[PDB]
């Protein structure tokens, strides 16, 4: 019987987040704020196995499926860690912070 | 399996538009037919299945207006 | 296509009733050897008696094809219907759009011609 | 036992819409023939079994106004 | 002896609604038809014979406001 | 004879509605058909008879009002 | 399951026509042992004078069952229709959806196989 | 595949307009039938797909005044 | 491509005024049924097809007025 | 052409009139028939030929009034 209102802030910095819209390829349920990189082959949209080194394009926006023939993703601004929702494989903690560099989106 | 659905009752209005919606066939003895239906009825029924399914937008809400 | 006005809209009857009657029948050995083709299988029964009693009752099995899929068709080739396989005994002049093939069952009997 | 009633209802409502329909089947010395009906009585048919079976939301309650 | 009748006019109802009302059958010698019934006065007969049987409700009375 | 009339209309009235009045009859020399009835003036023909034999209390006698 | 849009249809023809018209009789001996079918029995008339006057009027009963479960009936298998009893002599070929069972009366006449 | 149904329709209009659309087709027990449609709704449906695909501007936006 | 359009349709409805657009043709076993149109549409047609094509002048605007 | 043209339609609109638009010619295995025309349309399609053609005055402007 203890609720906790924890606040909510996802970003993490004073930056602006701007979205973007592309057509998707995820064969799983993807929860928003989830980091994802564009297909190697068919050059589509797939959440972001973890293994690929910097292959990672940006967070997706809003919740989207395999249906979903195209998605929202913010392609700028800078998050915090703990609400990303990573992929099991990535397993230490210092490559998913650089994962994003060299984009418009950081983390921290 | 709302883009096939799709694609089969355009392909369906476009025939029946131009020539080819079949209502009865006969072989001396082994014949049937089907009902038809009316073109608008069809559009409309297209334009649902297409608004309802996960196909790009295809209309806007009311209209601004400003001096 | 062909100084007719008439036989344009046979041919696409004929195409239609292949599409919305009929089985797919696949043929095998002859000049087209393995081939798959469309067409509306009947089978009406005769009898013949004969003698005293020698009831033979039997079956004539037509298939309604198109002679351009079925051009130089021969006779002594066999045709299989999906799982069950016959052999044509005749083919009829075109109508038009198409002509009928008349099968029998079985293999063919020899070849009796030299 | 709803959900199958639907979904066969559904599928009798594209079948009919885009050519199949059949009305009569004539076998030689064999005709039967099935009454039809219109589309806006199946459509709401259709409509009022989705809504009664324990479907997602289809309907709104009005829309309320703010300034 | 009411809920039989409830199913059968239920069963007519989905039948006829979607592909399975035959209005004529033929054999060869032996031909008979149904006359056919609007889909309205059905469900009007539908509604009837279910509200008068003593199963559960599917109506309630008008409903009142308050600010 | 009226319950029983009353009981044969009822049976009539079901019959017509889902599937089963027989508007004609063929056989090889035997053609036999008996004109159709519409449902409403069938239901209010059942409900007269219903309401002039000795059958319990269904109508009643308007509605008065009070604060 | 039918490749042809219209043998489903046939299909519902007969099952439609077998329920609204005909009776239900429950084979005898036979593979099928105790079973019940449902099909429409019709029986017309025929005379043969033979002789001057050796008139032998009688009766050619027909069922016309569906073809799924007529399979491995064979002939000298018999049949009670309601309380009568017949016996199959002849089965028509399938028409699509269903074939013809003719019935003689009675006994079937020996076997004769060899 | 927009402009080979466009010129497609076209054809069957400017045929339908001026003396051959097949209505029926019957040849020794091999009867079949194709639905009819209208001028109208053939027009209009012309007009909405020469909208849809990139045909060249047709219409245009209302008319301003000016003395 | 459209002046040989414009001068099959003139034919056409010249013909199909006096006397010459045949509905039926029969042929002891084959028989073709063409669709039948009406007037309006038809001289609607010429006209839109004869303005739309590189037809000279045949239509003026409004109209002046003076004293 | 005009002038045969209109010569022939006349003739025909005068045959209609009085006993001679043949609907259907059959011979024994040949059966064909012309779609039908209504006769307002024909008179005025007549009219409207006839002043396209360079023939007589057959119009008059309005109508003038003095005292």
């Amino acid at each position: 019987s203890k609720e906790t209102f924890t606040h909510y802030q996802p970003q993490g910095n004073s930056d602006p987040a701007h979205t973007a819209t592309a057509p998707g390829g995820l064969s799983a349920k993807a929860p928003a704020m989830t980091p994802l990189m564009l297909d190697t082959s068919s050059r589509k949209l797939v959440a972001w196995d973890g293994t690929t080194d910097g292959a990672a394009v940006g967070i997706l926006a809003v919740a989207a499926d395999q249906t979903s023939t195209t998605l929202t993703f913010y392609k700028s601004g800078t998050f915090r860690y703990e609400d990303v929702l990573w992929p099991e494989a990535a397993s230490d903690e210092t490559k998913k912070r650089t994962a994003f560099a060299g984009t418009a989106i950081s983390i921290v | 399996t709302r883009q096939e659905e799709l694609a089969a009752a355009r392909a369906a209005l476009h025939d029946l538009m131009t020539g080819k919606r079949v209502a009865t066939v006969q072989k001396d003895g082994r014949r049937v037919e089907f009902t038809a239906t009316s073109v608008s009825d069809l559009k409309k029924y297209i334009a649902e299945l297409e608004v309802q399914t996960g196909m790009t937008q295809r209309r806007r809400g009311p209209a601004g207006f400003y001096v | 296509d062909f100084d007719n006005l008439f036989d344009a809209a046979i041919a696409r009857a004929d195409e239609t009733i292949r599409g919305y009657m009929g089985t797919s029948a696949t043929i095998t050995s002859g000049e087209q050897s393995g081939a798959v083709i469309r067409g509306v299988f009947d089978d009406p029964e005769n009898i013949s008696y004969a003698g005293q009693g020698v009831r033979v009752e039997g079956s004539s099995p037509s298939l309604f094809v198109r002679t351009d899929e079925v051009r130089q068709l021969r006779r002594g080739d066999t045709l299989t219907i999906g799982e069950e396989n016959f052999w044509v005994d005749r083919v009829s002049p075109d109508d038009g759009g198409s002509c009928h093939l008349w099968l029998g069952r079985g293999v063919p009997p020899a070849v009796n011609r030299r």
